[PDB]
């Protein structure tokens, strides 16, 4: 719901 | 016996293990200075700590077999509420029972009781913690078995807000055989008592330390001259609604 850093480290 | 699947996830998960956790800490020295002055004198290098913490928690999560199938969404909701859990048990491989204490190889990185309380923590949480720790320690666990743990602890289906529950609970179950199956065929008794009984119990004590962290983060993060001590992605995930 918007985590653009953990997003980011996830993909 | 186990199974060539099984033996699979087994060798991912210890490699994952190997590329994300660093037996020489060599990147504690890029955390801002530990100061043992609560005086949140540990507040900024403990920090950074877990924060880097929770880059490799992920580093690691994203290798678990299966977790790929997994929506975004799904992600980072098991990322999210297992992080800290995952980080507490990773720190057991740190962790010594000779003086109570996260041997980081480094007299600067080595913490204990009073440098962990530190940080804006109580004992509420700090002695359960050690507790944990020991009792996990007790376990001596086949690193197979460690992997194992941290991976079923991050894939679980009942974490608030999962979707695709059925799907997170079929990764889960893949890896609890592969744990179960790994523990008779492998762990020899009587090391292998109730060995698996033992290690499901840890992923509860896992949940009320981490229900007990939730509390005093937000208790901590609710004050601005702490919250602005800490890291944008540990504001991320552990919460800023500060
Ligand atoms: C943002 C925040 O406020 O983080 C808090 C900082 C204090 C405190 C009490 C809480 C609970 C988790 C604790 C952490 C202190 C440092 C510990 C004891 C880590 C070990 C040093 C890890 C060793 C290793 O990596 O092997 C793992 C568990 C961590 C998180």
């Amino acid at each position: 719901k918007n985590h653009p850093m953990l997003m980011n480290l996830l993909k | 016996k186990l199974s060539e699947e099984q033996q699979h996830i087994i060798a991912i998960l210890l490699d994952a293990h190997h590329k994300t956790y660093d037996p020489t800490y060599a990147d504690f020295r890029d955390f801002r200075p530990p100061v043992r002055m609560s005086p949140l004198s540990m507040l900024p290098h403990l920090a950074d700590l877990v924060s880097y913490s929770i880059q490799k928690v992920i580093g690691f999560a994203k290798m678990i077999p299966g977790f790929r199938d997994l929506t975004s969404d799904d992600q980072i909701v098991l990322l999210k509420s297992s992080a800290i859990e995952v980080i507490m048990l990773r720190s057991n491989q740190s962790f010594t029972m000779d003086d109570m204490s996260w041997d980081c190889g480094s007299q600067d990185y080595k913490y204990d009781v009073t440098d962990v309380s530190k940080a804006g923590h109580t004992l509420e949480l700090i002695e359960p913690l050690i507790k944990f720790q020991v009792g996990l320690k007790k376990l001596n666990l086949h690193e197979e078995e460690h992997v194992l743990l941290m991976a079923i602890c991050i894939v679980s289906p009942d974490r608030p807000g999962v979707q695709d529950a059925k799907l997170v609970e079929a990764i889960q179950d893949r890896l609890s055989n592969t744990l179960q199956t790994y523990i008779r065929c492998r762990h020899p008794p009587p090391g292998s008592h109730q060995l698996y009984a033992k290690m499901i119990q840890k992923l509860a004590d896992l949940r009320s330390l981490n229900e007990e962290h939730s509390k005093q983060y937000r208790s901590l993060s609710f004050q601005p001259e702490n919250s602005m001590k800490l890291t944008p992605l540990v504001l991320e995930v552990f919460g800023n609604e500060i």
